[PDB]
RNA sequence: UUCAUCUAGACAGCCGGACGGUGGCCAUGGAAGUCGGAAUCCGCUAAGGAGUGUGUAACAACUCACCGGCCGAAUGAACUA
RNA sequence: GUGAACAGCCUCUAGUUGAUAGAAUAAUGUAGAUAAGGGAAGUCGGCAAAAUAGAUCCGUAACUUCGGGAUAAGGAUUGGC
RNA sequence: CUCUUAAGGUAGCCAAAUGCCUCGUCAUCUAAUUAGUGACGCGCAUGAAUGGAUUAACGAGAUUCCCACUGUCCCUAUCUA
RNA sequence: GCAGUCAAGCGUUCAUAGCGACAUUGCUUUUUGAUUCUUCGAUGUCGGCUCUUCCUAUCAUACCGAAGCAGAAUUCGGUAAGCGUUGGAUUGUUCACCCACUAAUAGGGAACGUGAGCUGGGUUUAGACCGUCGUGAGACAGGUUAGUUUUACCCUACUGAUGAAUGUUACCGCAAUAGUAAUUGAACUUAGUACGAGAGGAACAGUUCAUUCGGAUAAUUGGUUUUUGCGGCUGUCUGAUCAGGCAUUGCCGCGAAGCUACCAUCCGCUGGAUUAUGGCUGAACGCCUCUAAGUCAGAAUCCAUGCUAGAACGCGGUGAUUUC
């Protein structure tokens, strides 16, 4: 259900939240659908879902695994369109395993291909790509 | 002891050995089955790597999400003028495979292959074929004997044909010449084709269409001896090596006490011969047609040559094939574009492309003009002129 | 297919050239080349730029 | 090797019957041949177990031991190496 | 000369121009570097490297033997005319 | 209440560079901790100038976490001598 | 450690769907013992990292048989090692344990593979501390901290690279033999259908993508910069200017080319024969029977197609073959 990204976030990567959750930032433990090969970092990149713990926020957000989405990379991808594009800064939000979001909005964009793969994501996202 | 990790292993063992191709030509191994319904026709073409660009084209795809969307496509130009047949070499099959049985030349060979049959060209006599070329004396009549005795055996027809260098922009000067396998039915009119076309040029329109699946045979690029890290792909041992880590550190176990043929060691890397399948074909331009570059959408009256040249090859004079995507080989290597040996219906293979534009900014440097025109219509008027 | 024009330059964009770039507040920047996104990630102001659109403009070259 | 069946018709095969006292005694919440214990009877009998299995909650209903119709010369079982 | 400076860097006087050379520029090295996105997930271990760095101004915690800690931490400025 | 010693380990301290069992138990630290820290203590086998406990400052000592930082790594690539 | 045979029992009934007591037969040498045959004029002694290959007692993937198989999930078993079998916290650790992803996170061997491949955390010299023991020197499968990891240029093997000889030389070919490769998932749809009271809930055909792997390639994007290419900057030196030297590439921004990245793009074939298994006809054995004769379909298997090399003592076709 979408094309393949570059990945720009292997795990131990920290990212900021988008959401209005009460976590500020999300760390990423594992990545959904991810392959195996040794010695490779599982890595994330937009419209992917992660388990992500939240390293700074609400406390009771924190120490413990949760899902979460990529709603913006800062690693540079190249769209089917030719464009190479990457954002400001890495974003995810917080979702259960079903890819309903646990917030209610996102501040700052999200990428057109995380708003295609989860509906619960376009419809609480703001400005898309 | 177990590996104790599994991984796949580094390489493809069925590209071994990772030599030097013995030809810069790289041959042509298997043929399209012959359909003997069909019309006589090559079965494959000689070209020249001009260089890579980009088009811009609407997918057809249904369900996919970037159907009826546009899609930016890397391409490469395969400089092609017409070969000129010069030859036709008769198969017998036998017990022990194939066995050519006897070749006939056409009577009048030009230099680009004569060339061919000579290390020193400059200082020799050029005799090649002289006593051959009075075969066609008064009559032709052994040349005729020959070519029965191409119609009552050689259950395999093959043309010999040379490429036009001098056409291409290359310093080379001496042609290619390679047999390609007739298809198409009765040898008899196999060799009836033949004949008729020796020493007449074969144009790449009449062997190769539009959308059409073809192969690319040739002999990649050379790099020269390489360590196992990039001939092989392995790991990079530690920083912390001793006696350095662009190695493979254990090539085998103490038994069997030997090195094995599938330990990643250093060598040549490159100048293989490479056989790549299913590239579709995007164009099958024209030299003479100005407005090669040029399509149904952009209708800039442009060739298909970058401004400033092909990189290292010069400016496409000639027919030329651009396939979807990258061949074997380097710019200036001659490659064989083939048809391919079965019949892909994959719906990506299939697939009717209708180019929207073709990019021919300068490859030179971060192009952004696609001609000199619309280059001074942006700049204005310079101090030089303009 | 569409000409974008660069953000920093004013450079015709063809496809696949160059780069994109969201900001944090969703605004959109399209550079031609590494060399005009440099310049903006420097924060280099394009009307200092001698070569850009922009510069021309202000200082009435061409015109 | 041993024990059996067999022109008074064997084995296999196909087809017909497979009953009555009787829902035999005990129990069981219910148990009728068939979840169990015990008793293994009698008549009609060519023949039929107080029942070989399937089946019901119990029934029922199929099925087999058992005897017959057809065929016609051999056949079955347990062992030994 | 720069500079706090017998630092580093360049120069004057004086001295030397001595280290076997020539041609190429594969692998692997030794020495020096850079690197998208991530940022110790590597590894026994941040080993190695990176980051910091001068001066001026502001600001500076726990603890303390009251002497320190302290350049704590954390910020801002710096050219030329 | 016993047996018993020269005296029976006091003040302190501890799974400590001293604890076998043991990766002790609880808490904290983490997504996950045989690590670190704080507690607990019938402590194989802690303990008082064979110095006990603690300590500001200091340390190319051993160790854990955090921020910064990075080619340590993901995953390698390139350049120079 | 693994596997059988019997079958009292478990499995509501029911020995053998799945198990299975009392016994009993084996296999294996990835356990640990037992032994002391080899090595004490020396086979480098843990673990990890790296890399190749092998085994199958198969975790996943392929195709299947069985079920206490309605579906879904699962369990038992067959052919199967073709293909994969991971990222981390703690620990030197092997082992263990937990987090997490995954189709799955199977077990093993190769001198307990692998130190002139690395590393050196541990053990296992010499320094030092503690506890217990010892009068003491000192001991401690007890703890703790520090502690030089040498040599290949030879032979072979392996990787690549030349090459005498066949009249010479040149071009085009053949193909013996050797290697061989692709892999796995998800989503849409089938279909909220079959099945099921319900809850739930498939599959084949079709489609789009993706994982792991492989082979290329450099249009684009990114990285790289002695292009010392352009510009900027510091310090000094050339009287100033212009233009330059030096600062071991002085430093900074951009930087073409080349190289290069799942950090970029493209490409990765289709036939036959089979295994298990399920069948046909059909006796043996008047019936029955996939089997005995004969025969059909059929697996990620095999062999071909295809792909790489081309025997330097395999071969063919073809051109020209020296006036002196
Ligand atoms: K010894
Ligand atoms: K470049
Ligand atoms: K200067
Ligand atoms: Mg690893
Ligand atoms: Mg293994
Ligand atoms: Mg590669
Ligand atoms: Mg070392
Ligand atoms: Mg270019
Ligand atoms: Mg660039
Ligand atoms: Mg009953
Ligand atoms: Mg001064
Ligand atoms: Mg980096
Ligand atoms: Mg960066
Ligand atoms: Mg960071
Ligand atoms: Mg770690
Ligand atoms: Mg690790
Ligand atoms: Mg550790
Ligand atoms: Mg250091
Ligand atoms: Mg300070
Ligand atoms: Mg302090
Ligand atoms: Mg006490
Ligand atoms: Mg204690
Ligand atoms: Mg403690
Ligand atoms: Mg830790
Ligand atoms: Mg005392
Ligand atoms: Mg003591
Ligand atoms: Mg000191
Ligand atoms: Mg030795
Ligand atoms: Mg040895
Ligand atoms: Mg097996
Ligand atoms: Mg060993
Ligand atoms: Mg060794
Ligand atoms: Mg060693
Ligand atoms: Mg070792
Ligand atoms: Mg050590
Ligand atoms: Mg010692
Ligand atoms: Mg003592
Ligand atoms: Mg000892
Ligand atoms: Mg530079
Ligand atoms: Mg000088
Ligand atoms: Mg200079
Ligand atoms: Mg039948
Ligand atoms: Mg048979
Ligand atoms: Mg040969």
């Amino acid at each position: 259900t979408k094309f393949r990204i570059s990945l720009g976030l292997p795990v131990g990567a920290i990212m900021n939240c988008a959401d209005n959750s009460g976590a500020r930032n999300l760390y990423i433990i594992a990545v959904k659908g991810s392959g195996s090969r040794l010695n490779r970092l599982p890595a994330a990149s937009l419209g992917d879902m992660v388990m992500a713990t939240v390293k700074k926020g609400k406390p009771e957000l924190r120490k413990k695994v949760m899902p979460a989405i990529v709603v913006r990379q800062a690693k540079s991808w190249r769209r089917r369109d030719g464009v190479f594009l990457y954002f400001e800064d890495n974003a995810g939000v917080i979702a259960n395993p079903k890819g309903e979001m646990k917030g209610s909005a996102i501040t700052g964009p999200v990428g057109k291909e995380c708003a295609d793969l989860w509906p619960r994501v376009a419809s609480n996202s703001g400005v898309v790509v | 002891s177990h590996r104790k990790y599994e991984a796949p292993r580094h390489g493809h063992l069925g590209f071994l050995p990772r030599k030097r191709a013995a030809s810069i030509r790289a041959r042509v191994k298997a043929f399209p089955k012959d359909d003997r319904s069909k019309p006589v026709a090559l079965t494959s073409f000689l070209g020249y790597k001009a260089g890579m660009t980009t088009i811009v084209r609407d997918l057809d795809r249904p369900g996919s999400k970037f159907h009826k969307r546009e899609v930016v496509e890397a391409v490469t130009v395969v400089d092609t003028p017409p070969v000129v047949v010069v030859g036709v070499v008769g198969y017998v099959e036998t017990p022990r495979g194939l066995r050519s049985l006897t070749t006939v030349w056409a009577e009048h060979l030009s230099d680009e292959v004569k060339r061919r049959f000579y290390k020193n060209w400059y200082k020799s006599k050029k005799k090649a074929f002289t006593k051959y070329s009075a075969k066609y004396a008064q009559d032709g009549a052994g040349i005729e004997r020959e070519l029965a005795r191409i119609k009552k055996y050689a259950s395999v027809v093959r043309v010999l044909v040379h490429t036009q260098i001098r056409k291409t922009p290359l310093a080379q000067k001496k042609a290619h010449l390679a047999e390609i396998q007739l298809n198409g039915g009765s040898i008899s009119e196999k060799v009836d084709w033949a004949r008729e076309h020796f020493e007449k040029t074969v144009a790449v329109d009449s062997v190769f269409e539009q959308n059409e699946m073809i192969d690319a045979i040739a002999v990649t690029k050379g790099h020269g001896f390489e360590g196992v890290t990039h001939r092989w792909g392995t790991k990079k041992l530690p920083r912390k090596t001793h006696r350095g880590l662009r190695k493979v550190a254990c090539i085998g176990a103490w038994h069997p006490a030997h090195v094995m043929w599938s330990v990643a060691r250093a060598g040549q890397r490159g100048y293989h011969s490479r056989t790549s399948i299913n590239h579709k074909i995007y164009r099958v331009g024209k030299g003479d047609d100005e407005a090669n570059g040029a399509t149904s959408f952009d209708r800039t009256k442009k060739t298909i040559t970058p401004m400033g040249g092909f990189v290292h090859y010069g400016e496409i004079k000639n027919d030329f094939i651009m396939v979807k995507g990258c061949i074997p080989g380097n710019r200036k290597r001659i490659v064989t574009l083939r048809k391919s040996l079965y019949t892909n219906t994959s719906r990506k293979a299939l697939e009717e492309v209708s180019l929207k534009w073709i990019d021919t900014a300068s490859k030179f440097g971060k192009g952004r003009f696609q001609t000199p025109a619309e280059k001074h219509a942006f700049m204005g008027t310079l101090k030089k002129d303009l | 297919m569409k000409v974008e024009i660069d953000s920093f330059s004013g450079a015709k964009i063809y496809p696949g050239r160059g780069t994109l770039f969201v900001r944090g507040d969703s605004k959109i920047f399209r550079f031609q080349n590494s060399k005009s996104a440099s310049l903006f990630k420097q924060r280099k102001n394009p009307r200092r730029i001698a070569w850009t659109v922009l510069f021309r403009k202000h200082h009435k070259k061409g015109i």
